[PDB]
RNA sequence: GGUGAAAUUCUUGGAUUUAUUGAAGACUAACUACUGCGAAAGCAUUUGCCAAGGACGUUUUCAUUAAUCAAGAACGAAAGUUAGGGGAUCGAAGAUGAUCAGAUACCGUCGUAGUCUUAACCAUAAACUAUGCCGACUAGGGAUCGGGUGGUGUUUUUUUAAUGACCCACUCGGCACCUUACGAGAAAUCAAAGUCUUUGGGUUCUGGGGGGAGUAUGGUCGCAAGGCUGAAACUUAAAGGAAUUG
């Protein structure tokens, strides 16, 4: 691991959550 | 006060045509209706009559121009290119 | 020091120890105050008035030749300017740098330096208001700054 | 510099601004120098140069329009031609 | 009909006491009251009418004949111009580039107004509206609006018919196709999305 | 910790130095961090000029000289028997070999 | 390395060294040598007219070769063919240049480099680009190692040496100007006009380039070729 | 007496070129490369193939009429290496020993005033 | 041509190379260094115009106007966004050729967005001196930049003056470097990271075992990418700042 691509994994993760969240809204 | 936040001149379109398409129009409408500077009489009185036609209300001068701005950038670089080519022919 | 920079240059005058001077002087202050006021009648500020007397004539300071100071000498004769000489110079620099930006949008250096200048104008207007030399509710603004210089 | 010489003149010596005032000064012999803005109408330029040539008066061509020339003489409006009546403190007449 | 302004250029008749007037396409920069010079020794200034063989390489020219004497040809539309690439003095020819990006060799004595046509960038504005295209083509021609050919009946079009709206066969059509078969993408060498440069 | 005091370069009071590219691999190394080695040489040799000497008009003409300025990087310099490596005590010496 | 061309003729022998004629190159008058050498073109057939196939050639030769003495060692010269007659094609002044070795030797660290060029026109419509170069030097007894100019005298030097260049190029057209550059007399008035500023080592000026030309220029080369 | 030339040796890494020209260069004589006297496709810049080019050039130079020659050694230049390749100089040995005459040698590598940009990327050619 | 070797690739319709001329767009080599300027980011071809600025000198002027700062702001590399212009170089995606057990990688040939610019956003960087700012005192040495001071010093002009450029001594300000530790530190090291159990010059900001986690949530800014603000439940004795020996 390295912090750039654990930070990058989390952004693709945060992108995923707002996408599924807005469906309920 | 401040009647609108960001729509500006494109408030006339209401909620139509899409946000991005409304702001392409806003930029060119801002220029095409702006008052430009008279390069002959020295006044801020140049107005667009029709696409490419810019008439200065004072001194009654019409200059050919771009569709929405008096002088397009591509034209201005042309005018300088001809100049440097001119000033060497009779150099 | 150098509030609006990082410079630390200690470059200044060094007043002589002898509070009486110069021990080789010509006719006394009765003529000095007459010369100071006549240089003031043609619009020279006390800085310019002091420099001219200091070098052209021999005057170490008008403060030891005369018990008073040049500005107080001018003030007593009714020639004190509407704004103190120092504040008039910050204002004119602001007017000059403001006009430059009106020709150069992209000069962000002028943007930084104009901000610093007006802050010095504000910290002097605030100080001059407490002293009551300047009236209160006196504010510097860009609209009337150009007319205030001249 | 040309700007400071005008600035020294602008406050010491009398003068006239604009076209009609310049012409009467050129006519009556009061003028000793005129300044011509860059974007002035060339037909107007020719008539001024004719009187100057016909009254033995110098002519200067400022490198700027009526906008800057008015600012160069310390005014907030546009000046196309200015006829100085006397230098007063500066040395514009003896130079150039 | 066009989006480029036109100029009324007036000349004196060289053979009669007459004031023959010309209808040119205005160059961006041309103004009422200008002076226009038209000849072989005329200067290199925008608004002047000069031959291709008598202008230096790299010149910006518009309203350019491609046979000397046509009184007007390519680079007529708003914001369009021509540039000279290289002269061939003997067997006089001039190498120029067209607004399409094409290199064309034409007679050295062909003419053209120096500069660029006024009205550049006329197409950067979205019409935003059906009725805006109504006035663009109220004065051009009746080629608007366009029913799709796939939204038709087979009697009325090659692409019409079928239980779903579709082409059915390839929409890429050959050169040798006849009037009636040529509907779609004529003579296409490739298609799809433009990936890469012009590769000309 | 800090391996050295300047610690990469001569940048002290600049922030930016407008870097250059390595002569071997084109790496965008900072100019003051570079390993400049001025190369000066004769146009041909110091040994084979004998053969060229008899085959020349203008006897002892000039034997001109070839100059160069080579910008290597840390990886390129160390790899090719250049300034590669020293002892911790001898890294203070700023005099050339 | 020979069997690596997959195809030699995509569309599917005589030796040509029996069909050239060697000509002779003449340098203009203000060079103590005019015999430069010999060039080649094919036979001037009825459809080729090889006279103009060598009309625009430019030849590069050292100025020491034209002047004989080798102290004009670097001083490169290019010569332009103007008119051709009887195997004896004439050739005139096309430029001047420095060899790579000396121009690079001129430049060293711990001294400020000064460039100055002008684009003035002479009387014969020859528009030239006249460059320059100079370097402040380490004075005799100099203790400090830098001798850097104060970067405001540099522009003063650039002003003075460019005023001189414009002044003499006007009035000296093509042979006096060429005979001006030969003794480096221009440099001698550069050093005494600037010695009040810095020593200015190595004022060997720079290359010179012709920009534009007059008409074909044929009515007086009597003094250009004798 | 001596009829000069312009040898124009351009032999960088991966190749070797020798070809003489006329006084103006517009006319060339006797071109041959390091790739035509060996079969490796790798020894094109080898020292031997550099001489073998300059041996065949000097062989044809004497049968055209040129007896002297000026030399111009060239590297790739530009944003590229700027140094002469392994064979850029061995060609000098072959022509000097062949019998041709030499004068006014110099290096003519194209050197910019910091022209545009090198290839290989910012991190460089990594291997 | 390319490479470790090759191959994709261009070539007898002339590739490379040579010669001649032209165009495009970008960069600004060598000079260029323990040197300059700027609040930092950053900034190097030339000249003109505009405004600004540090240092210096000052027997000029005002007179405590000052130091640092919640909230609030200006600027802020590169990448990125929107709209044009430009699009010569290089070039995230991709197509190929390799390499390989695989290679969607490193390497080779091409190659779009961008690199460039105007207008407007973006507010990040190992944005590092990983050293906040202001002020004071405490050890030696040389070098240099700007200004200055003195010296029958040297050179060039008009042998000869003034100047200018050098030399010597000193000084004010600055970018730095060298030696040592009485001092500090956890050591590495440090003239500041000293003047701290002999513990107090002023002031701003930040931290409290490692993770979960810069995540969740609610606001807020942004066109978007995301920035700012920012937990808990739960988990658990387990990586280094630093040096030593292998
Ligand atoms: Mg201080
Ligand atoms: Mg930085
Ligand atoms: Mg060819
Ligand atoms: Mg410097
Ligand atoms: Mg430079
Ligand atoms: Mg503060
Ligand atoms: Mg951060
Ligand atoms: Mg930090
Ligand atoms: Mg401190
Ligand atoms: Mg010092
Ligand atoms: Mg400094
Ligand atoms: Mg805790
Ligand atoms: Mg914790
Ligand atoms: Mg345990
Ligand atoms: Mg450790
Ligand atoms: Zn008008």
């Amino acid at each position: 691991m390295r912090a750039k691509w654990r930070k990058k994994r989390t952004r693709r993760l945060k992108r995923k959550r707002r996408k599924v969240r807005a469906r309920s809204k | 006060a401040k009647r609108t936040k960001k729509v500006g001149i494109t408030g006339k379109y209401g909620v139509r045509y899409g946000s991005s398409l409304r702001r392409q129009v806003k930029k060119l409408e801002i220029q095409q209706h702006a008052r430009y500077d008279c390069s002959f009489c020295g006044k801020k009185t140049v107005k667009r009559g029709a696409a490419g036609i810019w008439t200065c209300s004072c001194c009654k001068k019409t200059v050919a121009g771009g569709a929405y701005t008096v002088s397009t950038a591509a034209a201005a670089t042309v005018r300088s290119t001809i100049r440097r080519l001119r000033e060497m022919v009779e150099a | 020091g150098r509030m609006h920079s990082a410079g630390k240059g200690i470059s200044s005058s060094a007043i002589p120890y002898s509070r009486n001077a110069p021990a080789w002087f010509k006719l006394s202050s009765e003529s000095v105050i007459e010369q100071i006021v006549k240089y003031a009648r043609k619009g020279l500020t006390p800085s310019q008035i002091g420099v001219l007397l200091r070098d052209a004539h021999g005057v170490t300071q008008a403060r030891v030749i005369t018990g008073n100071k040049i500005m107080r000498i001018l003030k007593s004769n009714g020639l004190a300017p509407e704004i103190p000489e120092d504040l008039y110079y910050l204002i004119k620099k602001a007017v000059s740098v403001r006009k430059h930006l009106e020709r150069n949008r992209k000069d962000k250096d002028a943007k930084f330096r104009l901000i610093l200048i007006e802050s010095r104008i504000h910290r002097l207007a605030r100080y001059y208001r407490t002293v009551a030399v300047l009236p209160p509710n006196w504010k510097y603004e860009s609209a009337t700054a150009s007319a205030l210089v001249n | 510099s040309i700007n400071q010489k005008l600035a020294l003149v602008i406050k010491s010596g009398k003068y006239t601004l604009g076209y009609k005032s310049t012409v009467k000064s050129l006519r009556q012999g009061k003028s000793k120098l005129i300044i011509i803005a860059a974007n002035t109408p060339v037909l107007r330029k020719s008539e001024l140069e004719y009187y100057a040539m016909l009254s033995k008066t110098k002519v200067y061509y400022f490198q700027g329009g009526n906008n800057e020339l008015g600012t160069a003489v310390g005014k907030l409006f546009r000046v196309g031609v200015v006829s100085i009546l006397e230098a007063g403190d500066s040395d514009i007449l003896t130079t150039l | 009909g066009r989006g480029a302004p036109l100029a009324k250029v007036v000349f004196r008749d060289p053979y009669k006491y007459r004031l023959r007037e010309e209808i040119f396409i205005a160059n961006e920069g041309v103004h009422t009251g200008q002076f226009i010079y038209a000849g072989k020794k005329a200067s290199l200034n925008v608004g002047n009418v000069l031959p291709l063989g008598s202008v230096p390489e790299g010149t910006i020219v518009s309203n350019v004949e491609e046979k000397p004497g046509d009184r007007g040809a390519l680079a007529r539309a708003s914001g369009n111009y021509v540039i000279i690439i290289g002269h061939n003095p003997d067997e006089n020819k001039t190498r120029v580039r067209l607004p399409s990006g094409a290199k064309k060799v034409i007679s050295s004595d062909a003419r053209g107004v120096i500069g660029v046509i006024a009205g550049g960038g006329r197409v950067d504005k979205p019409l935003l509206k059906a009725g805006r295209a109504f006035h663009k083509y109220r004065l051009k021609r009746n080629s608007w609006p366009k029913t799709r050919g796939v939204a038709m009946n087979p009697v009325d079009h090659p692409h019409g018919g079928g239980n779903h709206q579709h082409i059915g066969k390839a929409s890429t059509i050959s050169r040798g196709a006849v009037s009636g078969q040529k509907a779609g993408l004529i003579a296409a060498r490739r298609t799809g999305l433009l990936r890469g440069s012009q590769k000309t | 910790p800090k391996k050295r005091a300047s610690n990469g370069r001569n940048k002290k009071g600049r922030g930016h130095v407008k870097p250059v590219r390595c002569v071997n691999c084109s790496k965008s190394i900072p100019k003051d961090k570079a390993i400049k080695r001025m190369a000066i040489r004769n146009i041909v040799e110091a040994a084979a000029v004998r053969d060229l000497s008899e085959a020349s008009v203008y006897p002892e003409y000039a034997l001109p000289k070839t100059y160069n300025k080579l910008h290597y990087c840390v990886s390129c310099a160390i790899h090719a028997r250049i300034v590669r490596v020293r002892s911790r005590e001898d890294r203070k010496n700023r005099a050339p070999p | 390395a020979v069997g690596k061309n997959k195809r030699l003729s995509k569309g599917k022998v005589v030796d040509p060294f029996t069909r050239k004629e060697w000509f002779d190159i003449k340098a203009p008058s203000t060079f103590e040598n005019r015999n430069v050498g010999k060039t080649l073109v094919n036979k001037s057939t009825g459809l080729k007219s090889a006279s103009d196939a060598l009309k625009g050639r430019v030849v590069e030769v050292c100025l020491a070769d034209l002047q004989g003495s080798e102290d004009h060692s670097f001083r490169k010269i290019k010569l332009r063919v103007d008119e051709v007659q009887g195997k004896n094609l004439l050739t005139n002044f096309h430029g001047m240049d420095f060899t790579t070795d000396k121009l690079r030797s001129m430049v060293r660290k711990w001294q400020t480099l000064i460039e100055a060029n002008v684009t003035v026109k002479t009387s014969d419509d020859y528009v030239l680009r006249i460059f320059a170069i100079a370097f402040t030097r380490k004075q005799a007894n100099q203790v400090k190692r830098h001798s850097y100019a104060q970067s405001s005298h540099i522009r003063a030097i650039r002003k003075v040496i460019s005023e001189i260049l414009t002044k003499e190029v006007q009035g000296s057209t093509l042979a006096q100007l060429t005979s001006k550059l030969i003794p480096e007399v221009i440099n001698k008035e550069i050093e005494n006009a600037t010695k009040d500023i810095f020593p200015l080592q190595n004022i060997h000026v720079r290359k010179v380039k012709l920009l534009k030309q007059p008409k074909f220029d044929v009515g007086a080369l009597m003094a250009l070729h004798g | 007496s001596q009829v000069f030339g312009v040898a124009r040796i351009y032999a960088s890494f991966n190749d070797t070129f020798v070809h003489v020209t006329d006084l103006s260069g517009k006319e060339t004589i006797a071109r041959v490369t390091g790739g035509m006297k060996v079969k490796a496709d790798r020894d094109e810049s080898s020292p031997y193939a550099a001489m073998l080019a300059a041996q065949d050039v000097a062989a044809k130079c004497k049968e055209v009429g040129i007896t002297a020659v000026h030399v111009k050694i060239r590297a790739t230049g530009g944003t590229r290496t700027k140094t002469p390749g392994p064979g850029g100089q061995a060609a000098l040995r072959a022509l000097a020993r062949s019998g041709l005459r030499i004068g006014r040698i110099e290096d003519v590598t194209p050197v910019p005033s910091d022209s545009t940009r090198k290839k290989g990327g910012r991190r460089g050619r990594r291997l």
